[PDB]
């Protein structure tokens, strides 16, 4: 588990090594992309493993990282969510806000995967 | 001294009036009989426990006594009233699903909690495990029907019972009240008797509240003055 | 700590002695409200059983003394045209009003059943009431 | 007391027991 | 003065409709779900009914139209079992649309 | 509580035996208030209250039960399937 501010602290640091890169590169740091990233990483630290998740990689912390859900109790330990208690509170909401789409309608009434 | 003073003048002072939020005046006899509450299943259908609250058989159909639960329902509000007005989470739980997006709805504008899905196991008795080690567990739970899709009692009042929960739950003459706090025998099936129920427990959730917040706020101006 | 055994004794029991004996440090948010408003009947958990033998179950049939009418409404002269509708709470069928001046006749204090009968269908013919006979 | 309590009575709706088609003959 | 429980049950009209087979009623459709409609009366569950094949457009949401019931609700208690069995349904013919 | 292994049992058994807890009422903190006859599953347990001082006549694991609740005196017969869990 990795918190938000483990994660800000990440982000912070990955732009100091983003800075720094540039300035070993020789390059412009405001117009540095990850590609320029992805290209000095591959230069500096030449990798020849097979598999490429396991070559050094160095993108930002949001990409790297896993994707975590906030914490749905505060101090008092209330939860945030009216369907909190079903444990599948986003799929269960997203549910519910089609079956209200569905009955709205029912009131009134190649590429793309 | 005042956070005695204040548990007092707040939590304690309702529980020395019989109807401190005055929920009579939300239901009545025949309320309940123009939404269809006195209605029951066949006499086959029938469930032991319920046969005392159960006014007789019409034509292999069984009526239930509205006076027992005029007085039941009374008890039920008055306790959802004083859970809603100490802060405590109550959840609606029902395995019904013609009225899930009713009592779906219900939650939502009431601000409480509502359970209308399938009932994985674990979720009271192991919640720790599943939500995180430091969740808060309802202090109320309600029962618009305490039938599961199998025409049987729905685990979560056996769960509640197990984690020390009160239930308010309503009971048709097919249920069974015994592990049950708060008893109403009537009517779960008629989309008339459902949204009385929720309407009912939805005022008397809202007039707790905010009665809450005129109080405190006039304890907080009398300490200040 | 608390308990877990919901078939030994109710919920305020056993938060109760558990309170007492100090297990349980902090009272849980309901238990002043079920102090204060006790239910009727206290939670306990009880097994149903079968009932053999001789028992009966003690509720009873609903019956009226106008249901010898209806049932008679019912057989002879047939269901009326007019629909039932039972969302108005006002509602009066055919076989209801023929209840209806058949009870105030009895009022009127007629003796013989089958000229009770007989008469409460000259007063709805005179009222105008369709009286189809299914024989 | 009140006089809308039900009363105790047989069922007057209920229909005849059904007959064979021998019933009643030789 | 006020209207007991008693006194309302003997004079709903539920009850002085009596027995509840081959009675005309009247019910109002509130579902429709792939030409099936749920037609609510004033009892305890709804009957669920086929569109007719004449004239079938005209059954919509809100339509009010006769019914001759059957039964209030279809339980059955079958080989082994300790209670009936209930579909949580009753039974009625659609006779037709009501007209006023 | 069951484990493969047995340090894993006790933790699992004696973690569960915390949450479920039954309430003994105790006669002046010593005894029971009456006598008591019960059968379960072909065990028979035959419990007499006692004075004070009388002690614990009861069973080697009656006697251990005892003590954990805080009864002191009692005399308990035990008839028919010696089984521990009933
Ligand atoms: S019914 Fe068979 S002989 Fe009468
Ligand atoms: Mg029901």
């Amino acid at each position: 588990t990795y918190t938000e501010d483990f994660i800000k602290k990440q982000i912070e640091e990955f732009n100091i090594g983003k800075r720094h890169l540039a300035n070993m590169m020789g390059e412009d740091p405001e117009t540095f992309t990850q590609e320029d990233i992805d290209r000095a990483i591959a230069y500096l630290f030449p990798s020849g493993l097979f598999e490429k998740r396991a070559r050094p990689v160095m993108k930002h912390p949001e990409q790297i990282f896993p994707r975590q859900r906030a914490i749905q109790w505060g101090e008092d330990g209330r939860p945030f969510h009216y369907l909190f208690y079903t444990g599948k509170q986003s799929y269960y909401s997203l549910m519910h806000d089609v079956y209200g789409m569905l009955l709205n309608l029912e009131k009134h009434q190649i590429g793309s995967r | 001294e005042d956070s005695t003073d204040f548990n007092d003048k707040i939590l304690n002072e309702p529980l020395k009036h019989s109807d401190f939020f005055n929920v009579k005046e939300l239901f009545s006899v025949r309320s309940l009989f123009d939404a269809r509450v006195h209605l029951g299943h066949k006499a086959g259908c029938r469930h032991r426990f319920m046969e005392p609250y159960i006014f007789g058989s019409r034509l292999d159909h069984d009526i239930i006594d509205l006076e027992q639960t005029a007085t039941h329902l009374q008890l039920a509000l008055n306790f959802t009233a004083h859970m809603a007005y100490r802060k405590g989470i109550i959840l609606f739980i029902s395995r019904n699903r013609q009225f899930s997006y009713l009592i779906e709805n219900m939650a939502r504008d009431c601000g409480e909690y509502a359970h209308t899905r399938y009932f994985r196991g674990g979720m009271l008795t192991n919640a720790r495990l599943l939500f995180g080690p430091t969740v808060r567990l309802p202090d109320l739970i309600i029962f618009l029907h305490t039938l599961n899709n199998i025409f049987e009692p729905h685990v979560a009042v056996r769960d509640a019972a197990k984690m020390n929960i009160p239930t308010v739950g309503i009971v048709d003459t097919n249920c069974n009240p015994c592990l049950i706090t708060y008893p109403v025998p009537g009517n779960d099936d008629s989309p008339l008797a459902v949204h009385l129920y929720c309407r009912l427990f939805q005022t008397a959730i809202t007039r707790a509240k905010e009665k809450r917040q005129q109080v405190e706020a006039l304890y907080r101006l009398q300490g200040q003055k | 700590a608390g308990s877990r055994l919901e078939t030994v004794g109710s919920i305020f029991s056993r938060t109760r002695d558990l309170v007492r004996a100090g297990v349980l440090k902090e009272k849980p948010l309901w238990f002043d409200v079920y102090d204060a408003f006790p239910p009727l009947r206290e939670p306990v958990f009880q097994r149903p059983r079968v009932r053999y033998g001789k028992a009966k179950a003690p509720i009873q049939d609903i019956w009226y003394h106008e249901d010898r009418i209806r049932a008679k409404f019912y057989s002879v002269y047939g269901s009326g045209q007019r629909a039932f509708d039972l969302f108005n709470p006002n509602f009066k069928s055919t076989c209801q009003r023929f209840v209806e001046k058949y009870t105030e006749l009895q009022k009127l204090g007629e003796t013989d059943e089958e000229k009770l009968f007989v008469e409460t269908g000259k007063a709805l013919l005179a009222e105008g009431v369709i009286l189809r006979r299914v024989g | 007391s009140n006089e809308d309590l039900p009363i105790s009575m047989e069922n007057p709706y209920k229909e005849p027991l059904k007959k064979c088609i021998l019933c009643g003959k030789h | 003065n006020v209207e007991s429980f008693a006194s309302m049950l003997r004079h709903s009209p539920l009850t002085q409709m009596g027995p509840a087979k081959d009675k005309l009623v009247i019910g109002r459709i509130f579902h429709i779900v792939e030409n099936d409609l749920y037609i609510d009366f004033g009892g305890k569950f709804h009957c669920v009914c086929r569109r007719p094949e004449v004239d079938g457009e005209k059954y919509q949401k809100g339509t009010r139209v006769r019914l001759r019931l059957l039964d209030l609700e279809l339980t059955s208690r079958f080989l082994g079992a300790t209670t009936d069995t209930t579909v949580l349904e009753a039974n009625a013919v659609l006779l037709g649309i009501q007209e006023s | 509580g069951k484990a493969t292994d047995r340090m894993d049992a006790f933790r699992k058994a004696k973690n569960r035996a915390v949450h479920h807890l039954h309430y003994i009422e105790r006669y002046e903190d010593h005894t029971i208030f009456h006598d008591i006859s019960l059968r379960f599953k072909r065990t028979h347990i035959k419990m007499k209250k006692q004075p004070k001082g009388y002690g614990l006549r009861c069973h080697r694991a009656i006697i251990t039960i005892c003590r954990l609740i805080g009864i002191k005196d009692m005399y308990a017969k035990v008839s028919g399937s010696i089984n521990m869990l009933s």
